RNA sequence: GGCCAGAACCAGCCCUUGCAUUAUCCUGUGGGAAAUCCGGCGGGGUGCAAUGGUGUUGGCGA
RNA sequence: CUUUAAAUGUGCAAACAAACCGGCCUUAGCCAACUGCAAGGCCGGAAAGAAAAGAAUUAGAGGCACCAAGUGGGCCUUCUUCGGUAAGCGGAGCAGGCGAUGCGGAAUGAACCGCUUAGGGAUAUGUGGCGUCAAAACUUAUGGGCUCAUUCUCGAUACGUGAAAAGGGUGUUGGUGCACCGGCCCCGAAAAUGGAUGACGCUUAAGCCCAAUUAGUGAUUGCCCAUUAUUCCUUUGGUAAGGGCGAGAAAGUGUAGCCCUUCCGAUGUAGAUGUGGCCUGGAGGUUAGGACGAAGCUUAUGGCGUGAGCCUAAGAUGGACCGGCCUCUAGUGCAGAUCUUGGUUGGCGUA
């Protein structure tokens, strides 16, 4: 009253093929990594909004008087 | 019939290399049907003997050996075949025919006839014409006499083929059927 | 019979013969950077941090370095997919891979080339197939035959 | 130029019997296959490599 | 035209792929006479396998 | 009656020697009368190419 | 048990969100420090966009979700195997099948061999065959050898369903100055209804092992048979592709398809879905029929539709009601449940 066997497992599985993996670009959380590191990264990101948002307003700027 | 077999020469060297730049140039002589069945016993005979193989090898020339003008000859055939439990057997039989092609074809025929070989396991060592003093056999030897002749018996002589009919006259040549 | 974690290791985890001992100190100044990609082979030797028997022959990429263990992600086919694990394992269970030698060494050469073109010398000549023909001359010559001695 | 190839390789030829050394010839550098069995118990590897080379029929010929 | 695509074909040009992907694979006959044995090698004295130059008295009966 | 037959014509489709290699070859001039056979010298047969239409003549139908 | 160690395997990489080459900005992150290393950006440059060396190929559109069915007794075979004396026995690994599937062959067989399936022609093949049954050598050859078998028994289509040690006849083979060692045949070989190379029969085979294709005359394929291949006609559906707007043309999912051309696929159990798809009782509308005959009923009554079905004809039937189309609605389709009720029937002019 139990059995066991592996016979139509391969073909199921290859029905709808083996998916290939996400690319590696996406998903690239960083929870759990070190500490040290991820506070430093997060406040160079912080800098770096700020100077992005500084930089569009000269282009408008730019563009309106010239 | 014509003999089924052809007399081929294959010539045949290993690809050069660094550890090999000018290799050996070997020559072979076999029975086939055609020069693709020539060839794949070129390189049986090569991997067997001299560790060569077909996939670092090169085919110089195939070409096709002609024949002697019509003649009966004795010829002595050298051959070799295989069965289980019995190991390779090498045998020497003497063939009464008109050419080498001949003669093998005849030997091939006698070897599956006689002892259930077939093509791919005998080997043929060598093919040549004796003169009519070196024949040690009766049954050959008797052709060569000065007063042979004999006469036709048992003659089962048919009709052309446009002329054969079913039901004859009982004394006569008349078709009643066909 | 028992699904336990070391479970039919018994050649896998096993040094070699007349190679046993603790790591080298080569393997301590190895240098690991995040997005490096690194094979993980496990030493019987350390017995701390070691990887699961399924990740000995696998090659991935480094997301995470801490002061002694590495991070590598690790592709495994699970039923219609295709997972990437995160293993966590001490840094003499990973070695540095040459996976990408002959790509890098294809981009090196182009570079060279181009800067020999914009330079101005002289490119060497460009190989030469083995396919092709010609005529042979040859040295020695035999015959290939079967003889009676060899049976 | 087929006519010129055909007769360039024949002096070829024959100027190496003639000192009696060998010609060896380019090796073929084109195939013509055709499938000569229908579609019945076929592993799936060598499936994927005839749906590759495009013989998915009996008597279905590529170059 | 025509010309083109049969010497591309033959020689192996700088445009086989082109030219060999652009067309519909062949569909032949059977071939007439019949064939030897579908389940040997042609070296055995069947059909399959690899027929150096003879594949083209094969393919005259089927085109 | 395009109801049934015969012949004819268009289109399409099925069928129905050349050049390479020619030599372990060809041909004259000690052994077993001659031939088969073995050394000397001289002269030279198989891989590619060449159903659809457009009327006509009878039968049956008053 | 062990260093040595395959064949078949198995992970990763092979230029467009990547990587390369020199400014600059930010961070303490590391270091005694930095202009060194780490991290995130801005700016500028190069780019056989991946050469040559056997240097890929594709009937090669990537990714992401939502809702739900059936199934959860399997079995056979090839190789690999553990238990068991063994087994048409129990347990596994890889793949292919049957289940869910016919068709052409093995005389017969779920699973072997070939081939896989819209409705039809022609041509050619696969497996298997060419003495009759039974299409094909009206018993082919201008091919070579071998074999005689007196009551289940000479042989003679694998899977698969007839046998061992030992011993002898006819054709041959090593050795040599008799021994052995193979081909065919005989002995070894004993059951219960009468019987099985499928049957008859066959021996100058219609048996066995090789080999041919009209025969030493000279290029190429002896011939017979598929739901397969090629080609032609018709249907149906597309992840469909183009054109147009004397009888004819509707800006169009689906029809009696708006019209024309073109290419590809078509089997299927449990199961899913679609259909200007068929049918039955009633309701809101619209258009019609009937005493010069409604519904119902009968059929060698034809016509139309792949089909469910629709329509006409005749009644030497009947005597008062009813059809089509668009919406709405339901107690809406029967061959079988030891189905329910009513009638009939063979056994039977019998016991
Ligand atoms: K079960
Ligand atoms: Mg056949
Ligand atoms: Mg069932
Ligand atoms: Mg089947
Ligand atoms: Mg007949
Ligand atoms: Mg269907
Ligand atoms: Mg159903
Ligand atoms: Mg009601
Ligand atoms: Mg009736
Ligand atoms: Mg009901
Ligand atoms: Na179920
Ligand atoms: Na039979
Ligand atoms: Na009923």
């Amino acid at each position: 009253s139990k059995n066991h066997t592996n016979h139509n497992q391969s073909s199921k599985n290859h029905r709808n093929g083996i998916k290939g993996p996400v690319p590696l670009h996406l998903h690239n959380s960083k929870r759990g990594s070190w500490l040290p590191a991820l506070v430093n990264a997060r406040r160079v990101r912080k800098h770096n909004q700020k100077a992005a948002l500084k930089k569009r307003r000269e282009r408008i700027a730019a563009f309106a008087a010239k | 019939v014509k003999p089924h077999l052809r007399h081929y020469q294959v010539v045949g060297r290993e690809s050069p290399s660094e550890k090999n730049p000018e290799p050996t140039v070997y020559k072979f002589e076999v029975f086939a049907p055609n020069f693709v069945v020539a060839k794949s016993r070129f390189w049986r005979m090569m991997r067997v003997k001299n560790k060569v193989k077909a996939t670092h090898g090169d085919v110089l020339s195939c070409k096709v050996v002609k024949d002697a003008k019509l003649v009966a000859r004795n010829y002595l055939v050298d051959i070799a075949y295989y069965s289980q439990r019995c190991g390779y057997t090498r045998m020497v039989k003497e063939f009464r025919d008109v050419s080498k092609t001949g003669a093998v074809s005849q030997a091939y025929h006698d070897l599956a006839s006689r002892h259930r070989a077939r093509y791919h396991n005998i080997e043929v060592l060598n093919v040549k014409s004796i003169p009519d003093h070196e024949v040690k056999h009766l049954s050959i030897a008797q052709y060569h006499a000065p007063n042979l002749s004999f006469p036709l018996l048992q003659r089962r002589t048919k009709a052309t083929r446009k002329d054969r009919a079913i039901f004859v006259k009982k004394n006569t040549k008349r078709a009643v059927v066909a | 019979h028992s699904y336990g974690y070391k479970s039919g290791t018994r050649h896998l985890f096993a040094k070699k013969f007349r190679k046993h001992g603790v790591p080298s100190v080569s393997t301590i100044l190895t240098n690991i950077k995040v997005g490096d990609y690194v094979d993980v082979v496990a030493d019987s030797a350390v017995r701390e941090g070691m990887p699961h028997k399924y990740y000995h022959g696998r090659t991935g990429i480094v997301w995470n370095v801490t002061p002694r263990g590495v991070g590598v992600i690790i592709n495994k086919p699970v039923r219609t997919r295709t997972l990437r694990k995160r293993i966590c394992v001490r840094f003499e269970h990973v070695r540095k891979s040459r996976c990408q030698e002959a790509f890098k060494a294809k981009e090196h050469q182009f570079q060279a080339y181009l800067a020999a073109k914009k330079a101005g010398k002289a490119l060497p000549p460009l190989q030469k197939s083995s396919r092709l023909g010609g005529i042979v001359r040859p040295k020695n010559v035999e015959v290939l035959a079967r003889r009676v001695a060899d049976y | 130029e087929y006519r010129g190839a055909e007769k360039k390789l024949v002096t070829l030829r024959r100027q190496a019997a003639s000192h009696g050394n060998y010609y060896l010839e380019a090796k073929p550098k084109v195939a013509v296959v055709t499938r000569i069995r229908g579609i019945a118990k076929v592993n799936p590897k060598q499936r994927k490599i005839l749906q590759l080379l495009r013989l998915r029929q009996i008597f279905n010929t590529v170059f | 035209c025509a010309e083109d695509m049969v010497n591309q074909i033959y020689t192996c040009g700088k445009h086989f792929r082109t030219v060999t992907h652009g067309m519909w694979p062949f569909k032949l006959a059977p071939p007439a006479g019949g064939m030897r044995q579908k389940r040997r090698h042609f070296v055995e004295g069947g059909d399959y396998g690899n027929r150096d130059t003879l594949i083209n008295r094969f393919l005259a009966r089927m085109i």
